[PDB]
């Protein structure tokens, strides 16, 4: 068929980008494990992706806990169980929304703006002139950014769950008349460490490997004109947002199957 | 570029092998069948705990009244390595609560006869029904 | 190309492979209705169990008051293989617990009349009633 | 220099938040074991309160039946500092209400015999049980 | 002309989805009220079952004390097709158990006087109260 | 019109894994959902949150 040949171009094309994503990343993390240069080089990158992404997490983290403490308060009162609020928002945050929402906003702020800095750096040929400097940029400019992600997002989640659960302890305890000593008490024997507390990290640290890789790859093969780069930014947000939910449904099957 | 053509198929293989493990432990052993005639199964649903001494030993997978004698015939699922059980037994429904699950907790002992030890395997219809839990006749009894 | 249709139909065959596994996983029954006038159905909602001696035989559907005689007429759901049930029957509402589900647990008997046996199939309105127990009135008159 | 400070704020604020979820939101003692063969454990799950006179002294870390004698053997979880327990004891399962939780409430005294005081620690087996606590006695003792 | 096609699918796909969610979540009648002054209403909230003989025919959409005489003034929701209920009526509060809802189960006779049959419709204040259950003090004094 | 397509295909996938795979009767699942939610403070309320 005449139209089935237009798919024959795509089925080869869309798989070669997966070949480029492995081949770029494999060259990024092999050989010369130098630490004298990278240790001040990396800590400037954590100011880029960690500190600037910190404020959006906490100001949104108080709004999720205040909503779940408000909306959850109606569902417990219709089933007449006040004490369950402490084992609800602790339950819901630490296993469902903690890894999923924080990774969404991280794909929002740090996921997109990282891709902008990469493609712009090829657009003004700062990349193509660094090869004339005979320094391989994939270990030089990519791997300081790639480790800056996967170290950051676990520390972006544990700040999210904590300030999330503190705001949940406001509206139920203080405003909606519940004793303070009763609220933490049901929460004390609520959750264990082995299949809940470290399990929050396992969902979060496997998200950081994907989002940082899917962001920094789109900066590496984007069209260097000013049209193609902003196309690549809005291709990064939509592709990470499927991959966070394409993984979470798998990663909620193993832990609770 | 001949790489993720080779590698990426293993990456989707690595998730499905990880997916096949977890759903297998989310829903397993060769058993035999043991029939049972009762009189009354009130809250006795399917997949209920068939227990011996409280320890669950099987499930109920057959819940179809035999429509010619009007006794509830239920076949149990007793595992194939259960080969040393004498015929002295009694079949009773407890609940583990005021309304827990209404589970079958059948009793058994080693009261061996002087005629030989009968075995229970591969399709025996035990006739030691309980007929106890109705909870409405009993509250009707005291008022009289 | 040659790599197009051999791979595109491969994405289509696996799309229909799991979809055929989607419908075949977890695998309704033609029945007949049985009208029933009663006195107290407070607590018996729709799809509540109908049981003959405890084994569930159908569901309570169609629940509405007959709005001319103000006797609650409810038609049941009884399978079409039930063609040998005589007319002698009591219609009791049990609960199996203090608040379980208030399910209909009707009684049957094979008491053959000497005028012939009347059959209960395909719309036979029953006339027998429990007048389901008012436990307020039970302990209330017990103490005066 | 402005960025080297703000990263240190970012790394420290994650550290206070790390303690806040494990010290305040989620929060034990090395013990010794003690064997106990029972006759009825129907309703007693693991981690039920093992108590002396009602006051809890242990939890159940064993729900298993030994597959050779068919007496339910539970190994108790009694703390290491309990060093002056005489062998005079009785073992019984209670409930704390009509249906509280089915907990173990064992009996003990100081009743020294004139043949020494046999200690109860580090894996002794107590030869006592209370297979009477069922939901079948009260329906057989209020009516028979 | 490609873009005009896809929007037409989308608004159809919006409409297909809208009808499905509306029918599943959303599965009424004009009535008249009937005033009622009682002596005890304790345990009855709004929208409780208003029933004649046991089958619910109405709703209590009032709940409010008349703040001048301290008689509990309750208005019901009797359906508009009810135009042949005489004045001989006795209003009684029943529970259907020890705790169902403590609903309304009123009684109406057909007993006609020698002075015409007065009707109860469209804002009538029916006067035969129950002086309903004192149930806690009833359990307390009998238990002594 | 992006929300009403989202809730519908969202609630259909929820009716898969509970009903089909995790062994629940199909007629029982929608039955509790029928008398669950009203129209006046739930169904139009989804639109009020979405259109603003």
């Amino acid at each position: 068929l005449n139209a089935l040949a237009s798919l024959g171009h795509k089925g080869i094309k869309t798989l070669r980008t997966f070949g480029r994503a492995g081949l770029m990343l494999f060259n990024a993390l092999v050989g010369k494990p130098e630490f004298r240069k990278h240790a001040p080089l990396l800590v400037r990158q954590l100011y880029n992706v960690g500190v600037l992404s910190m404020l959006i997490i906490v100001v949104s983290g108080v709004f999720i806990g205040m909503v779940l403490g408000l909306q959850g308060y109606l569902v417990l009162t219709t089933y007449s169980a006040e004490t369950s609020l402490g084992m609800l928002v602790a339950l819901s945050l630490l296993r469902e929304l903690g890894p999923v929402v924080a990774a969404l906003l991280f794909a929002g702020r740090a996921g997109s703006a990282l891709t902008a800095e990469i493609g712009l750096m090829r657009a003004t040929e700062q990349l193509s002139s660094m090869e004339m400097m005979a320094v391989d940029p994939l270990r030089r400019v990519i791997s300081p950014r790639f480790w800056a992600g996967v170290i950051s997002l676990p520390l972006l989640t544990v700040i999210f769950v904590a300030v999330g659960i503190w705001g949940g302890s406001l509206v139920g305890v203080s405003w909606k008349g519940i004793d303070s000593g009763f609220f933490w008490s049901a929460m004390q024997n609520a959750v264990d460490w082995r299949m809940d507390l470290v399990n929050c990290l396992i969902k979060s640290v496997v998200f950081a490997i994907t989002v940082t890789w899917i962001s920094l790859f789109n900066g590496y093969d984007a069209i260097p004109t000013s049209a193609g780069i902003s196309r690549a930014t809005t291709r990064t947000v939509v592709h990470s947002s499927l991959a966070v939910l394409g993984l979470d449904f798998v990663l909620t099957a193993l832990m609770f199957g | 570029k001949k790489n993720e053509i080779w590698v990426g198929i293993f990456l989707l293989a690595a998730l499905l092998a990880a997916l096949f493990v977890c759903l297998k432990a989310a829903n397993t052993e060769p058993t035999y069948t043991l029939y049972a005639t009762f009189d009354n199964i009130g809250g006795l649903k399917a997949r209920s705990p068939v227990s011996i001494g409280g320890v669950v030993v099987g499930r109920v997978a057959d819940i179809t009244l035999d429509p010619k004698t009007y006794l509830p015939r239920v076949t149990l699922e007793i595992e194939q390595r259960y080969n040393h059980i004498p015929d002295t037994s009694s079949l009773s429904i407890r609940t583990s609560g005021l309304l827990g699950e209404q589970y079958l907790a059948l009793n058994v002992g080693f009261e061996d006869p002087e005629l030989g030890t009968a075995i229970l395997k591969d399709g025996d219809t035990i006739q030691d029904t309980k007929s106890a839990m109705v909870l409405e006749d009993l509250i009707g009894q005291f008022l009289y």
